[PDB]
RNA sequence: UAA
């Protein structure tokens, strides 16, 4: 009974393509991160503007492009999981992706494989667009394409194409062939470093022309051996086809084989190359020590631009070094084959490592200038501009896609709210905790603060006495006359904001009644104030010029430059227009006749070009017309122009909140749900028109206007990018009960056009240029009124009459990825700490501790000091480890203390555990326990150490007040066996040694003695404790469940997992009175197991019951236990897990009834709704199931009637309770908003 | 506390089972039983196996750590006459 | 004292650091400093399975009393190797250091077979008198079946859930036992003459039996009737095994000098038919890498095979692996140590090859140059690679 | 031809009154207590 | 108090 949700979406870019997918007006950049396909429009200056994002239910293994007849757009080949192809097309009519066909190959692959399949299949596409092949391990799946869209597929072993093909290394389609010719790189006899002396030149290379004969039933393929090469170096791993041949990339060599099939030349890259073994052709010897040690080398082959002889190939190793390879062939023969390292003067590529894909953005018919998009596994994905590809080269950074790299550690601490007072007033996000993760893998490695809410910069704070709403007036582009009103007392003050908000006390403004609205008017020459029952027009000096009396009190009033819209309690509309000549007239505006015979819940004056098609002589993609927009009680959005004749338009489908909206004439059951709407521009640099809908239940719906065909608004339902803020059917009434939610638009917050939603829990709508708009929690205090302030600032008033000016922090913040992300650079230009890991937070001292891990060259030493025999000194060495501990003060994010561990030492685990230092008095102290494992070879005996640190307050060094804490080592000990994990149990700490776990306790005199002992099968991967219950992960045999006792110290073996898997992380999923465990596999599976001693076949609980398996889309690096926030309802907990792709997930345990309801809803969505890539979400996670909250979120995005019909499937009141527990899951992470 | 959630005294449904089997509980530092006697047997305690106190097995009254238990090769299990607890001062050198 | 230790703890540290950081397992280069980049055997699949080849002779062990060793068995976690002797004794040997001496005296007659439970909680051992003993992991005999078979027990294999286990003897029948009560369940009738070995399918209910009547039979444990017969062996069929992990394959050796691998998913389809001039005596599938197995011959000559590399010849032959006929093979469950026992009364341990090794594939196990004590320097060496094979 | 009680801890040996330790002959007996506990633990909720 |  669990539900899985993605706290963060993936950030590591794995694939990229340039094509015409959604439009042919420009070449888009398709970006795949883990399961999200992002379509970007690359600008001329390298900025990436997101067009639309699609989220899939499986891991996108590979992407490919195939053209289609009678269409300029190209279809998309999507590879998901293991051996699955879904052909994707973009439906321009529906602005969505519809799957052309599914192709399952895993079953055939297993049928034709003696050994287990590889986790990732590899897709190759014919340059002639005639066929595509997918191969896993010597089994090739061919997907022919007709020239009725896809011919039947044929799956065969590589031995059927060519007799000798036995261990395929790589397959590629060769170029300049009239038939779909492929090249196979294979090793009939497998050879590695320890096998080279007894096996010479094992790699082979064959060129096969394929004669695909599609038929109605099956496809027949015949391969003719064009050429065959028998003697090749063992380390060749990547085929890089070129115009006249193919470059074979190896760990130590670069072999060039032409399409004729003769190895014309080869380049030795390092000292490990096959020196004096090839000895049959041109041997370009290079002492550059270039190492392509990866399984597959990333590269881009740019064809010759028409031919200018400018065909370029760029290799790129794991350390982000771009290598230029030139092939100055005059024909079949090759001349001047060499590899050149591109000089990088400004080390802009230092922060990035493990490149994944390279794509050229803008062609410009010349290979001299190239704009390259490169995705990285650790650093930000970059858009680089290469200027002069020479054998003066210049490289500049145009833009970047934020990448939280591999989240290798997750902890909770205070990043904000350290100080309870900010500029006199209390901290707006006081007592708010945040997830802090470790990001990156090398020189560029930082702390990523996964903020639960937006932290605004305060530049002004003041206390008011009694207000309910405020307005700030800008007359000469400057702040004057900050009007405040008190609805309870019917008062209105002036508060001239030029000088310390002093009481102006001047002008005939109505001080003795509640102001409903006041703003500048008449091109900043008039001030209009709408009171409870009167409308007043003033000038800059607040002199009365016009007065209008309203019979009924006004409710909603909106103002544009020449017009004002007023709604009164009777429900009828009143629109006034200021006279242009000398103002002070306020003429009436004739409403449409049909308008007065229908109820309007809210209205506003709107400026947009959406209905320009229906207007007379206005069918231009410009000139936003003035529209008087109104929300009817039937939730219908209607609008008309000033010269409306009698025509009223309407957004169709908004009453049911349909996926697609469109403008049409409004021709004519009061169920008012839509509370406020507004259409405005959102974005940072390019502004996109969005329709934002506020419902009476507090939920916010966003519709994107299509830039082409502007009369239509579309909402992405597959993408779960918009956070849930409320529930329709009066569920979660506390979200809107205290403070009424008002949506305020600010075109310039810090250069961002944002939307502010007031209430007890405020929200801000921020849209990055490379991302969709996101709903972000704003602060941790209620917001009552927000007004623009100066330029690029706002003033916000909370519920306790405290007003403070805010500005959006944009220095290291990324307002995308479903949650605000703060980049904390720990390494500076002086001290370059390498990859940071094992980040902990010391609660008592309010400090963060992290461990750096510098990769140093490894020297293999024996047990005696003497070195191991086979050492070579004048040769590149494998990287060892060297680690230490950094004490970081979150006040300044500076390292205030550092301690270093010796060579060949990696801190495999660090904790901030509470340790019982006295068994009698039960005194507990928070110690930092670091588990150091000596990362060395298999032959040397395993060794390690554990250090216990106490954070002590010291006298700060003058100049730096934050250096008032230091690390004091109260105990350390070198122990036999690697210390792979550290965990605290019941006030005592347990560390893992080689096939051993020892429990020790600390006395008052800082004496540490082991008290318990338990044997471990192979290797401890993770260990967690729940009071006195242990779970110890094993690298081969799953995990086991241990209870710990004291007086008679015992390690009771309560149970263990029945299935043996290589677990990555462990955590407890308590789920009420029962007890479950979460175990992440090396196959990206997370398993839920329960301790069920009362079950029959559990052997008194010794056999853990396997509850569910759930295939995550990336490997899990870490898990943590977090308290769970209960919005309506014994403490409850949740699991938070960091992923390598940069995504954060959570498992929320559910009760039986909640699980039943949500399972029924999820099954209904899967069975009835149309999935994006045709992928069944149930089957994708199964490579009592764990529920995918991404599927359940589609319930929130359905139509109202569709929502009711789906909820009716099981439960009369299932809609209400379903919305309640969906809210509970969505807000389960808000326990960080209330702490200490 | 969000940093160190209170997971010590959690109400578990298998706690009575942990009392019956393994003589275990969720409070490692619970007071010793004033009625239970290891030599007399489980019947000495009036509250029976469901006693909130600690019922020390006779295996833990032994004076010297079992050398075969340390290697995981003790053939006598709880019937051994040597200590099956990782007590360092009680080891035979 | 300083000695040759083979521990996979540090390689696992490196592997999990790579996996938790998204770093790929970097290609090992022919240099000693790259031994740190050699991952634990469980981390290697596909073309990297060649790294998990035991080719470096690492240690040579022997009991105080030179007794014939009918069977050896690693503990299910690979911590220790159980060496059964012809005198009915159990000798343990720690995998960390290949060091232990204290005996157990398990049975009264020669222990012919041992087998641990898949749950790793129960070991059953059979002897030459037909007695079957059930052992706890701490080696505390808990149950005897005095007359499980009339003749000497030949082979015993547990079911997937370890609730049942099948045994065979010099009698012409196999009988399935209920482990919970130790009571015989049914008799697998057939197999004229004598049945020499048996094995249970790792996943589903399927029994393979090798017999002196030139037959390999497939049984249904639920019913106890033969479901298919293999007629492809021209003499008595010796030890037969399915596979440790998947069981899609089934291998049986016979003393007609032929080893055959069958695809059980395709009506016992023949995959490999490798013949040798010398007699095969035992086999051992690789515990991690499918399609990889080792054959032991009557003249020593460990022969490691690979279904995907060569269907006709071994991918690696260690011709003088043992001085006499090799009786039992046992891969460590972790997969980093390979243990072999022969009639020369010696236990020899094999580890994976090193990136660079002057004596690689030139040990006295590869060239018949075993002069007096040739393993003294290969068993007392603290390091592994060693300078360029011989010893005092 | 006659064995000695090497690893047997003298409590699973009863005097027969084929294997002997020091003089008087004994025989190994199953520890019919660990097997019984296994049986007890095989019971539901026990 | 040993196997
Ligand atoms: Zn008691
Ligand atoms: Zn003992």
């Amino acid at each position: 009974m669990n539900v899985y949700d993605d706290v963060l979406d993936a950030t590591v870019v794995s694939h990229s393509l340039a094509t015409h997918f959604t439009t042919s007006d420009y070449e888009e950049l398709l970006v795949v991160r883990t399961n999200i396909l992002s379509v970007y429009r690359p600008t001329r200056d390298g900025k990436l503007y997101l067009t639309d994002e699609f989220k899939f239910h499986g891991l996108i293994t590979d992407i490919g492009l195939i053209p289609q007849k009678d269409s300029p757009l190209s279809c998309l080949l999507l590879c998901t999981g293991v051996a699955k192809i879904s052909i994707l097309k973009f439906n321009t009519l529906t602005n969505s992706i519809d799957t052309l066909s599914l192709h399952y190959y895993e079953g055939k692959f297993k049928g034709k494989s003696l050994v287990e399949l590889a986790k990732i299949s590899t897709l190759r596409m014919d340059p002639g667009s005639s066929c595509a092949l997918l191969f896993n391990n010597d089994i090739i799946a061919f997907l022919p394409f007709h020239v009725k869209f896809t011919a039947p597929s044929v799956v065969l072993v590589a031995s059927e194409l060519y007799e000798g093909a036995k261990n395929i290394i790589d397959i590629q389609f060769l170029k300049n062939f009239t038939k779909p010719t492929i090249a196979l790189l294979y090793q009939p006899k497998l050879v590695w470093a320890g096998n080279t002396t007894i096996s010479k030149l094992p790699t082979q290379y064959v060129i096969l022309t394929l004669n695909i004969q599609p038929a109605e039933s099956a496809t027949k393929i015949e391969s003719t051996t064009i050429a065959f090469v028998k003697e090749l170096p063992w380390d060749l791993h990547t085929i890089v086809p070129v115009s006249n041949g193919a470059i074979i990339v190896g760990t130590n060599e670069l072999a060039f084989l032409d399409n004729t099939g003769v190895l014309q030349s080869t380049v030795l890259l390092n000292s490990f190359a096959d020196k004096e073994l090839q000895k049959t052709k041109i041997i370009n010897n290079s002492s550059l020590e270039i190492m392509f040690r990866e399984k597959n080398t990333t590269s881009i082959w740019i064809p010759s631009s028409k031919s200018n002889n400018d065909e370029t190939l760029l290799l790129m190793d794991l350390k982000s070094n771009i290598y230029y390879i030139q092939m100055e062939a005059e024909g079949r023969l090759l001349i001047k084959f060499d590899i050149f390292k591109l000089p990088i003067v400004n080390d802009l590529l230092k922060e990035n490592s493990n490149p994944k894909c390279i794509t050229r953005l803008n062609a410009t018919n010349s290979n001299k200038n190239m704009d390259l998009f490169i995705g990285f596994g650790s650093g930000n994905a970059l858009v680089l501009r290469l200027n002069n590809l020479k054998s003066p080269f210049d490289i500049e950074l145009l833009s970047s896609l934020r990448n939280v790299g591999p989240i290798t550690s997750l902890t909770v601490g205070k990043v904000s709210s350290i100080d309870d007072v900010v500029k006199g007033l209390p901290n707006p996000n006081k007592n708010e905790y945040s997830l802090v993760a470790t990001s990156g893998n090398g020189s560029g490695s930082h702390l990523t603060v996964i903020q639960t809410s937006v932290q605004p910069e305060i530049e002004l704070a003041l206390k008011f006495i009694s207000i309910t709403q405020i307005w700030n007036l800008k007359i000469k582009g400057r702040d004057r006359y900050l009007i405040t009103t008190d609805s309870t007392k019917s008062r209105s003050d002036i508060y001239e904001s030029d000088n310390n908000f002093k009481l102006h006390k001047g002008g005939r403004l109505r001080r003795d009644a509640t102001t409903v609205y006041i703003s500048m008017f008449g091109e900043e020459k008039r001030i209009i104030q709408v009171t409870t029952n009167h409308l007043y027009l003033y000038d800059t000096h607040f002199r009365r010029l016009t007065t209008i009396k309203f019979d009924y009190e006004v409710i909603h009033v909106s103002v544009m430059d020449p017009y004002i819209l007023v709604t009164v309690s009777r429900g009828d509309i009143k629109i006034f227009e200021l006279e242009e000549k000398n103002k002070r007239k306020l003429l009436k505006v004739d409403l449409p006749e049909i308008l007065n015979e229908m109820v309007i819940t809210s209205g506003l004056i709107l400026k947009s070009n959406m209905c320009n098609e229906f207007l007379i002589g206005l069918s231009k993609s410009q000139e936003e017309q003035l529209l008087f927009t109104f929300v009817t009680a039937d939730n219908q959005i209607i609008f008309f122009t000033k010269d409306h004749n009698d025509r009223i338009f309407q957004l169709n489908g908004v009453d049911q909140l349909n996926e697609s909206l469109y403008i049409s004439t409004y021709q004519l059951v009061p169920d008012p749900s839509i509370k406020q709407v507004m259409i405005n521009k959102l974005g940072h640099d390019n502004k996109e028109e969005y329709l934002t809908i506020l419902t009476f239940g507090g939920e916010i719906y966003q519709y994107r206007k299509l830039p082409q065909r502007r009369s239509r608004f579309y909402r992405n339902v597959t993408r779960n990018d918009l956070a849930i803020t409320g529930a329709p059917d009066n569920a979660y009434a506390k979200g809107v009960s205290s403070i009424e939610r008002i949506m305020h638009y600010f075109p310039d917050y810090n250069g961002y056009s944002v939307i502010f939603v007031t209430g007890s829990v405020p929200y801000i709508l921020i849209k990055e240029d490379d991302s969709t708009p996101k709903i972000f929690k704003f602060g941790n205090i209620p917001l009552v009124s927000v007004t623009p302030w100066s330029e690029r600032s706002v003033m916000c008033v909370d519920d306790i009459k405290n007003a403070r000016v805010y500005t959006l922090t944009t220095d290291n913040m990324y307002y995308g990825n479903k949650l605000p992300l703060k980049q904390i650079k720990i390494s500076n230009v002086l001290d370059d700490y390498k990859t940071l890991q094992k980040l902990v937070y010391h609660e008592r001292a309010q400090l963060f501790l992290v461990s750096y891990c510098k990769r140093v060259p490894y020297e293999a030493l024996g047990e005696d000091g003497e070195k191991v025999i086979g050492y070579d000194e004048n040769v590149p060495h494998a990287e060892g480890f060297q680690s230490g501990i950094l004490l970081i003060n979150p006040k300044s994010w500076k390292v205030i203390d550092k301690i270093d561990f010796p060579k060949n030492s990696v801190v495999n685990e660090m904790r901030s555990s509470m340790i019982q230092i006295n068994s009698k008095t039960k005194r507990k102290r928070e110690y930092i326990i670091a588990g150091v494992a000596n990362a060395t070879t298999e032959d040397t005996p395993p060794t390690g150490a554990f250090h216990i640190y106490d954070v002590i307050e010291v006298v700060p060094e003058p100049g730096k007040p934050d250096t008032n804490y230091k690390l004091k080592e109260i105990f350390q000990e070198e122990v036999s066996g690697t210390v792979s994990t550290v965990c605290e149990v019941s006030g005592r700490f347990m560390i893992s040694q080689s096939q051993k776990v020892l429990v020790r306790d600390i006395q008052e005199d800082n004496s540490v003695i082991p008290v318990a002992f338990l044997d471990i099968p192979v290797f401890v991967t993770d260990s967690k404790s729940f009071g006195n219950l242990l779970i110890i992960g094993d690298a081969m045999q799953g995990f086991q469940f241990i209870g710990f006792d004291a007086e008679p110290y015992r390690m009771i073996s309560l149970g263990r997992s029945m299935s043996k898997f290589q677990t990555m992380s462990l955590e407890f999923l308590v789920n009420g009175g029962d007890m479950y465990f979460a175990a992440t596999d090396a196959d990206r599976n997370v398993h839920v197991l329960k301790y069920a001693p009362d079950e029959p076949n559990s052997l008194s609980g010794q056999r853990l019951v396997h509850c569910s398996s759930f295939t995550l889309h990336s490997t899990n690096s870490c898990m943590m236990l977090l308290p769970r926030n209960e919005e309506f309802g014994v403490p409850s907990f949740q699991n938070v897990g960091g992923q390598v792709d940069g995504s954060v997930f959570k498992i929320v345990p559910l009760s039986e009834e909640k699980y039943r309801r949500l399972y029924v809803i999820q099954q209904q969505i899967i069975d009835r709704e149309l999935q994006l890539g045709g992928l069944n979400p149930r089957m994708e996670r199964l490579a009592r199931p764990m529920l995918d909250f991404n599927v359940i979120r589609r319930f929130c995005g359905l139509a109202i009637d569709r929502r009711k019909s789906i909820a009716q499937k099981a439960g009369r009141h299932a809609h209400f309770e379903a919305w309640r527990d969906i809210i509970n899951i969505e807000f389960s992470m808000r326990s960080l908003c209330q702490g200490k | 506390s969000l940093i160190h959630p209170d997971t010590a005294k959690y109400p578990f449904k298998f706690e009575p089972f942990l009392r019956q089997e393994y003589s275990f509980s969720l409070d490692p530092d619970r007071p010793i039983c004033e009625f239970y006697n290891s030599r007399e047997g489980p019947k000495s305690c009036p509250r029976g196996p469901l006693c909130p106190k600690k019922h020390v097995l006779p295996i833990f009254q032994n004076k010297i750590v079992c050398r075969h238990w340390l290697r995981g090769l003790c053939k006598k299990n709880d019937q051994c006459e040597y200590l099956h607890e990782y007590n360092l001062r009680k080891m035979p050198e | 004292t300083q000695r040759r230790s083979v521990d996979v703890s540090s390689p696992y540290i490196n592997l999990y650091y790579n996996r938790r950081h998204g770093l790929p397992n970097l290609v090992v280069e022919p240099e000693t400093s790259y031994t740190i980049d050699i991952m634990p055997p469980n981390a290697y699949r596909g073309r990297d399975r060649v790294i998990n080849l035991p080719s470096k002779f690492t240690h040579l062990s022997s009991n105080k009393v030179k007794h014939v060793i009918p069977a050896i068995q690693w503990t299910p976690e690979g911590r220790r190797l159980v060496v059964a002797t012809y005198s009915g004794e159990f000798s343990l040997w720690n995998a960390s250091s290949f060091t232990f001496e204290t005996l157990m005296q398990a049975h009264d007659s020669a222990v012919t077979t041992m087998k641990y439970s898949h749950d790793s909680d129960w070991m059953i051992s059979g002897d030459a008198d037909g007695m079957i003993k059930i052992w706890q992991p701490n080696f505390s005999m808990v149950k005897e079946i005095d007359a499980a078979h009339t003749e000497s027990i030949r082979d015993m294999a547990f079911s997937s859930n370890d609730s049942k286990f099948v045994t065979c003897s010099d009698d012409n029948i196999l009988k399935i036992w209920n482990f919970s009560n130790g009571k015989q369940e049914r008799v697998l009738s057939g197999h004229h003459w004598d049945v020499k070995s048996c094995d249970w399918h790792p996943e589903m209910g399927l029994i393979a039996s090798a017999s002196k009547d030139n037959l390999v039979k497939l049984w249904d444990p639920r019913s106890g009737n033969c479901i298919s017969s293999i007629l492809k062996f021209k003499h008595t069929v010796l030890k037969t095994r399915f596979q440790p992990t998947k069981g899609n394959l089934l291998m049986a050796i016979s003393k007609d000098k032929s080893c055959r691998v069958f695809d059980i998913r395709y009506s016992m389809k023949e995959l490999m038919c490798v013949r040798d001039e010398t007699d095969y005596m035992t086999l051992e599938w690789h515990p991690i890498n499918e399609s990889m197995f080792t054959l032991a011959c009557y003249d020593g000559s460990l022969k490691h095979f690979d279904l995907l590399q060569n269907l006709n010849e071994p991918i690696l032959t260690i011709p003088y692996a043992h001085d006499k006929c090799i009786t039992s093979l046992s891969y460590n469950p972790v997969g980093h140590i390979f243990a072999t026992a022969a009639k020369d009364r010696t236990i020899r341990f094999w580890t994976r090859a090193r990136p660079i090794d002057p004596n690689a594939y030139d040990d006295p196990t590869y060239n018949n140059k075993k002069i007096n004590g040739w393993f003294f320097g290969i068993n007392n060496d603290i390091n592994a690679v060693r300078e360029k094979g011989a010893a005092p | 031809r006659i064995r000695r009680t090497t690893g047997i801890p003298k409590k699973f040996l009863k005097s027969i009154e084929m294997i002997t330790d020091e003089g008087k002959f004994v025989v190994q007996v199953e520890d019919k207590q660990s097997w019984e506990d296994y049986q007890r633990k095989r019971e539901n909720r026990q």
